[PDB]
């Protein structure tokens, strides 16, 4: 299958580390410590680099130019993680939250999603159509919530709404180690209250008794709080290390990351794909045809 | 052969200083969720501030709120003026968000100047900010354009003390790298940050502590209003996570005690004197050009 | 006989007490008092003359203690010696009026200034404007015997140096201080005059109150005897102005100063 | 715990010792009253007046001398003003003693001018922080000129009246002269500096302050030279053919009380009053 996932959030959330952990391959480099390798060959047997990292959109360490605003930059890195063979193109946003005005960033991301929708529509409405054409539509999208502990900001809400317009959007609390149990609970409650207040159309984990129970539990879990590291233990366990203690990404209580990974690449992958392909895209196409 | 009381003049000065009382003014700049309220509640051992102001319109207007209190420790009274920056950096468009804060500092300086313009001037209401703590989110990446320009704008109005918020969030190597990047940026951008006075000293250890303090910038701040046992029978103020406990009073875990030395314990008088002899003087000169 | 002794100084110098002690009775009470309102009403130095009778030596003497209240006691003492000079010369004019009068009397009372005691403050500095002018105009108008008030204010060496300084000041201003050496005097007389002259300006300490130990002032760290020779010159001045030169003083006030004023006044009358 | 914001006064103590101190003192009196001996004994420096700083006379002469006196590390920059000619004139009118007042006003003027400059660069305080008037030990009453000058100066400078050469006057004489002088001062409305009593301070130190106020006018003596006591103990003072007076002995003089009120105890408070009350009144007048 051809799966497409977007990772959007303010700079300093942990999207690069999250992607490296998910792939089990350090295919994405962290900013300012990069250029040693960016789209290198995978260190994972299942991970393949079918296309290096490349920019799909642009709108704009050097200490003298640190003041300069980066703008927004959207990059799609294509990989093949394996019938089971999945062609997974990961889109990522950089420079979001690193400028004064972030309206440009929201505009660019929404425009990229809309242009992919339009490309698919044009292929569909073609006298000679390529039946196996590669769709660039973002089947799922994860928005990283900066660990404020208070609630959702303005840029957070607007970006999540923009992403929701064209793809499913999932609220993901990042760096949950920054929060204690009570603090993380309160932060999650605040996030849910704010999305309800502003009516952000965040994705809902809402035919089988067990399936209904799992959906209910996953909905109660959201926003998903996760700890991610691209560094591993000598034994080979992705872990964070602090002077007061060492965190393991595998630990269930520390991170909901493995539930999130299961839903993203396992259970609900097809659900995200079908909803983005046959509900959002179809409604957009109907509106265009009415235009 | 009797002595003169030249050696007692300093003890007289001490007597008047301790019987008069002091006033400290600190502006805590940053975004929402940088452990600022908890920091000021931890530095003074008391709850000077609150629970967040929240559930209001998402587009926050950068305002200035001053929380004033009278604190007594050893029969010495201090008027603490904790100035805040609600809504700063919490919006999609944060352009010209540094204007209100620098404007407030300039307004306080002008107020003091106009108190001097009084014909028969009396006791002085001095709200000039003796310290400015700019909190940086622990992104572990670098300083944002908003951050650098606000800091540079307010670095001439008063004293600037960069601090890395929620420094426990970052791992040791990550926080050290973040500190190095911040120092390089503020060195290239030429931002001016308060440095403890080590000169170039009779108390070689005091200027040595000055050196230790200036080699620990931007300061790592870990603040908690709850205390936990360390396992040896001693309760230390700390942040309790299941993997480990981040004690605020251990120099190995945070630079909070260094910041307390700079702000209240060791270099508080120096901060006040620099704010009143260097910054205010330049503002007054330019205002009276 | 009638003797006229005048005291010239400021309030405090200790002149009233000095007279009181030199005569052994309370003759003159401080004319200045302890009130700034007791000072003269003319805002110029005034004269207080008091006549007492002292016959304890069986030499009955009619003392006339004269005092100059107001001297150096106001802010403007620009003419604080003019009234003193006027008093002296008027007392002289009375005697010459009686002697120039037809069918005069046998005893034409001598109210002239037989002796003057100018009290020099124990400051250790040269003569001030007031002191200089007053001594300049009073040395040739009457017999002046310098004295140093509150000589307790100067240690022995300090007192000696100040006395030498005052002696040199007298010589510089050409001031004529009593006694006066003459040719009639014998050798013993000349040497006595030299000695009392070396004592001048005197350093006298006066106390009308008596102290008990084992006449003087007794304090916390000190105890002076007004009649001690190795402590003060009070005995010397006493003997000098009461016995040694008293006769010479009263004779020179009638032979030198009075006859001088007589010649001057009569010459002026002749001319006019 | 203990947040260390009560440590600020200690930082002030250290700053003070580091930056030394400065005291401008005025001495008005007759020539020969003992204002050159008292100063040297107060500052234990025989050369306290050897750094002279930068058709008949009819006005007193104001002489400025600047020295430095350091004890146990702390250093003080003393600037003593001496009047020369007070009383020596036979006029002694307001013009005679005007130069002293003009000099005090000039110090205040320089301070005000530098405070009101655009550059407002570091200014050195020359304002007269105290005025010692030496009162002769006549034993009768405060003299007219003394009253006039002390009233003319009681607002410009802190007033510290003393009775000079007090060793001559007997104990009872000193008491009576002190009482008369104080009565004359109060009825001329001449006001003297009252030592402050700090709060949360020792009650003994408060009693010392009260005694310092109620011992005025003082009775001070000066002799930096050493004389032998009747006990065989060398002591600072003066030796006469009748006895020996000791400058450091409290039983003999209020010298130690004056040193307390002028240097040891309330020098800083005197400077504070001069720079916070008197100078601001001068500024209001200039305004
Ligand atoms: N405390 C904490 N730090 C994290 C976590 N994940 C990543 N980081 C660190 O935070 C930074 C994340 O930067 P990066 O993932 O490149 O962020 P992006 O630019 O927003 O995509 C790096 O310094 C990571 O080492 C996490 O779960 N917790
Ligand atoms: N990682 C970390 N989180 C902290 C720390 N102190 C407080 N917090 C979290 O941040 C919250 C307090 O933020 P607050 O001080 O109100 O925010 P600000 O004043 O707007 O920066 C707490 O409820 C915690 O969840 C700290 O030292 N480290
Ligand atoms: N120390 C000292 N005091 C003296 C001396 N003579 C007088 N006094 C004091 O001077 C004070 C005033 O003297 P007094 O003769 O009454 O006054 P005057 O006539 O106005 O100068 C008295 O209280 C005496 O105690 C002296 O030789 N030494
Ligand atoms: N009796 C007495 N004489 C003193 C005292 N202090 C100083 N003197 C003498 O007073 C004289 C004048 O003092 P000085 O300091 O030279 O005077 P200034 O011209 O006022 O500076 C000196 O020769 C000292 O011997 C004192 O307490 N008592």
């Amino acid at each position: 299958i051809t799966y497409t996932m977007l990772l959007c959030g303010p700079a300093g959330t942990g999207k690069t580390a999250f992607a490296n952990n998910l792939l089990e391959t350090k295919i994405f480099p962290h900013k300012y410590q990069y250029g040693k390798s960016n789209a290198s060959i995978s260190s994972n047997p299942e991970v393949k680099v079918i296309a290096p990292t490349k920019v799909v959109s642009f709108n704009s360490f050097d200490p003298m130019r640190a003041n300069l605003e980066p703008g927004i930059t959207i990059t799609s890195t294509s990989l093949e993680l394996g019938d089971d063979t999945v062609f997974f193109n990961l889109i990522m946003t950089h420079g979001i939250g690193e400028n004064l005005d972030d309206s440009l960033c929201s505009e660019e991301v929404m425009s990229y999603l809309e242009q992919q929708f339009d490309i698919v529509l044009a292929e569909e409405t073609r006298i000679k159509r390529n039946p196996r054409f590669e769709d660039t539509r973002v089947h799922v999208a994860l928005y990283f919530i900066e660990p404020t502990g208070h609630g959702l900001r303005e840029v957070d809400v607007e970006l999540m709404k923009s992403i929701s317009k064209y793809t499913n959007v999932l609220p993901i609390i990042t760096r949950a180690d920054s929060f204690t149990k009570e603090e993380l609970t309160q932060f999650r409650k605040n996030i849910m209250f704010d999305v309800e207040r502003y009516n952000v159309p965040i994705y809902k984990f809402e035919d089988d008794l067990e399936s209904m129970e799992e959906n209910q539990a996953l909905a109660s879990l959201q926003p998903f709080a996760i700890i991610t590291s691209d560094t591993r233990d000598s034994e080979g366990r992705y872990v964070r290390e602090y002077p007061w203690g060492i965190i393991s990404i595998d630990d269930d209580k520390i991170s909901d990351l493995k539930v999130l990974k299961n839903v993203l690449f396992g259970s609900h992958l097809q659900e995200f794909k079908d909803t983005t392909q046959n509900l959002l895209y179809e409604n957009y196409r109907s509106e265009k045809l009415s235009s | 052969p009797p002595p003169v009381g030249i050696s007692n003049l300093p003890n007289q000065r001490y007597k008047i200083v301790n019987e008069e009382g002091g006033t400290f003014t600190v502006m805590l700049c940053g975004e929402s969720g940088l452990g600022k309220t908890t920091f000021i509640n931890t530095l003074f051992q008391t709850v000077l501030k609150r629970d967040g102001h929240r559930q209001e319109p998402i587009r926050k207007t950068v305002e200035i709120d001053i929380t004033r209190a009278l604190l007594e420790e050893k029969h010495f009274e201090l008027r603490v003026n904790v100035i805040d920056t609600p809504g700063f950096g919490d919006n999609v468009n944060n352009n010209k968000a540094w204007q209100p804060l620098v404007d407030f500092i300039d307004d306080q300086h002008d107020s003091y100047m106009r108190q001097e313009q009084q014909p028969y001037r009396t006791k002085k209401f001095d709200l000039r900010v003796h310290a400015v703590l700019y909190f940086i989110r622990p992104t572990g990446h670098g300083l944002k354009p908003i951050d650098i320009e606000t800091m540079k704008r307010l670095s001439t109005r008063a004293n600037l003390i960069p601090v890395i918020a929620k420094a426990d969030t970052l791992t040791a190597q990550e926080l050290q790298q973040f500190k190095s990047r911040i120092r390089q940026v503020i060195e290239a951008q030429e931002i001016r940050i308060f440095t403890p006075p080590l000169d170039a000293n009779p108390d070689s250890a005091a200027v040595e502590h000055a050196r230790q303090l200036i080699e620990a910038m931007p300061f790592a701040i870990v603040g908690s209003e709850k205390k936990f046992d360390n396992g040896q029978g001693t309760q230390v103020v700390a942040r309790k996570y299941p993997w480990g406990l981040v004690e605020i009073e251990n120099d190995s875990h945070c630079d909070f005690r260094k910041l307390r030395a700079l702000l209240l314990r060791t270099y508080l008088l120096d901060l006040i004197s620099t704010t009143q002899e260097m910054h205010y003087e330049t503002y007054r000169r330019l205002r009276l050009e | 006989f009638q003797f006229n002794i005048m005291v010239v100084g400021q309030s405090g110098l200790g002149k009233s007490t000095l007279i009181n002690t030199l005569f052994a009775s309370h003759l003159i009470d401080s004319a200045t008092g302890d009130d700034i309102s007791a000072l003269p009403v003319t805002k110029t130095t005034e004269m207080k003359i008091s006549t007492h009778t002292l016959v304890e030596d069986r030499v009955r003497l009619n003392i006339n203690v004269i005092d100059t209240p107001g001297f150096g006691d106001f802010i403007d003492n620009s003419k604080a010696w003019e009234p003193i000079v006027k008093y002296i010369k008027e007392q002289h004019s009375q005697y010459l009026r009686k002697e120039l009068t037809a069918q005069r009397e046998r005893f034409i009372t001598d109210t002239r200034v037989h002796a003057i005691l100018y009290f020099l403050q124990p400051n250790g500095k040269e003569l001030s404007r007031l002191d200089v002018e007053a001594l300049k105009r009073l040395t040739e108008i009457a017999n002046v015997i310098p004295v140093i008030g509150k000589s307790d204010t100067l240690t022995l060496d300090e007192r000696t140096e100040f006395r030498e300084l005052i002696q040199n000041e007298f010589e510089k201003y050409n001031f004529k201080i009593y006694p006066y050496d003459s040719e009639e005097l014998t050798d013993e007389e000349l040497e006595l005059n030299r000695s009392v002259r070396s004592i001048i300006p005197f350093a006298v300490v006066g106390s009308e109150n008596e102290i008990e130990i084992n006449r003087g002032r007794k304090t916390r760290w000190s105890a002076i005897n007004v009649e001690d020779i190795n402590q003060c010159d009070f005995v010397y001045l006493r003997e000098f102005l009461i016995r040694t030169h008293l006769q010479d003083l009263i004779e020179t006030t009638s032979y030198i100063h009075y006859e001088g004023f007589r010649a001057r006044q009569l010459i002026a009358l002749k001319e006019n | 715990g203990y947040v260390g914001f009560a440590n600020l006064p200690k930082q002030w103590h250290r700053r003070s010792i580091k930056n030394g101190f400065s005291f401008n003192l005025l001495c008005v009196g007759p020539d020969g009253i003992g204002k050159t001996t008292l100063m040297k004994t107060l500052f234990n420096n025989d050369d306290i007046e050897a750094n002279l700083v930068k058709e008949q006379r009819h006005k007193v002469k104001i002489k400025s001398y600047e020295s430095v006196i350091e004890e146990n590390g702390v250093k003080l920059n003393l600037n003593v003003i001496d009047t020369e000619g007070f009383g020596d004139f036979l006029n002694n009118d307001q013009k005679s003693w005007d130069p002293i007042i003009k000099e005090i006003d000039s110090r205040f003027d320089q301070y005000l001018d530098a405070e009101n400059k655009i550059n407002r660069h570091s200014i050195n305080d020359k304002r007269i922080h105290a005025c010692l008037y030496f009162i002769e030990p006549t034993g009768h009453y405060l003299k007219p000129l003394d009253l006039k000058f002390m009233q003319s100066v009681y607002e410009k400078c802190n007033l510290i009246p003393v009775i000079a050469k007090s060793d001559i006057l007997t104990d009872e004489e000193i008491l009576s002269f002190k009482k008369t002088i104080m009565n004359q001062l109060i009825q001329s409305n001449i006001e003297l500096f009252k030592p402050p009593i700090y709060s949360n301070d020792d009650a003994e130190n408060s009693h010392l302050s009260e005694r310092l106020f109620s011992s005025l006018p003082y009775a001070v003596i000066g002799s930096n030279d050493i004389v032998e006591n009747y006990s065989g103990n060398q002591v600072r003072g003066r030796s006469y053919p009748w006895g020996v007076i000791e400058v450091d002995n409290d039983n003999h003089s209020d010298f130690n009380l004056l040193k307390n009120l002028l240097i040891k105890q309330f020098m800083e408070e005197l400077k504070e009053r001069t720079s916070k009350i008197l100078y601001e009144n001068y500024r209001s007048s200039k305004l």
